[PDB]
Order: structure tokens, then sequence, then C-alpha cells
């Protein structure tokens, strides 16, 4: 029905992570530095800028300070410190108040790197965002 | 590497 009049895109959503030493362990857990960052894949899953969004939000574990993070340029990228993954909450809001979605990530240390993929149906009737997607694929 | 929050 109404979710006819929608187009699909992946996200990508890259996350990196490293000890650091300096930092005394917790419970003998290292204390890591830990980043998010995302990216849209255009039709031939090149990365671009995920302008589509003009705000992410992560909602980090309640174990953080502030753990509502807003951030409103592409790539997004947030920055923390922890000593143990978890679920986080990203919420991504399209441009034009076309609407909110929540990409569940799972922020985990079993790689110095990796890479997720999601992809959400994003709606046909906001000029400006329609005209935004055609950067990345047909319309 | 498998460390993880409740």
């Amino acid at each position: 029905g109404s979710m006819v009049a929608t187009v699909k895109r992946t996200i990508r959503i890259k996350t990196q992570q490293h000890i650091l030493p300096e930092v005394p362990p917790v419970e003998n857990f290292p204390v890591r530095q830990w980043s998010i960052e995302i990216v849209l894949l255009d039709d031939e899953g090149k990365e671009i800028p995920a302008t589509i969004f003009d705000k992410v939000i992560y909602h980090l574990h309640p174990t953080f300070a502030n753990p509502n993070r807003t951030f409103t340029d592409p790539p997004f990228r947030i920055e923390e410190q922890g000593w143990a993954g978890f679920p986080l909450d990203i919420s991504v809001f399209l441009l034009e108040k076309a609407g909110e979605r929540k990409i569940p990530h799972d922020l985990n240390f079993l790689q110095e790197s990796y890479e997720v993929e999601h992809v959400i149906q994003i709606p046909l009737n906001k000029p400006l965002l329609t005209e935004e997607l055609a950067k990345s694929g047909s319309t | 590497q498998t460390a993880r929050k409740s």
C-alpha cells in the first residue's frame, strides 16, 4: 500500500576500535577507543556521503555520559572510549522530516574494524530528498 | 575481543 511509494538504499555502518594502553583496564578489561561512521552506497556499491540524512543520533549504552549523541554532517563520525561492546541504536533522520529510521548496530571488539550494511526504505514525496536520492541510484 | 555489556 503506502510502502509502494518508496525506494530502497543500502547504508554501510563502519566501526573501528583499538586499545588505549594509558587507560587503566576495568576489571582486567582494557579500555578501547572506538569510532562509528555512516556512509551511503550507490547502485554500483561505492561509498558516497550519506547526505540523505540531516541528523544522526547514536543511542549509547547508559553507562556513557549523555548517551544520546547528535551529529549533523556526514559521515556522522562518533568517537568514544569503553571496555565492553554492546548493541546500540542509531537513529537516522531523513531530509525534509521524511522520517526517523532506527538502525540496530552491534559495537564489538571482535575485529579491529568491520562494516555492516543495512537496507532502508525511503519515501519519494519530498522534492529535496528525492533530488538527493538521485545521487545514489534510480528513483 | 568478546567483551560485551549487559
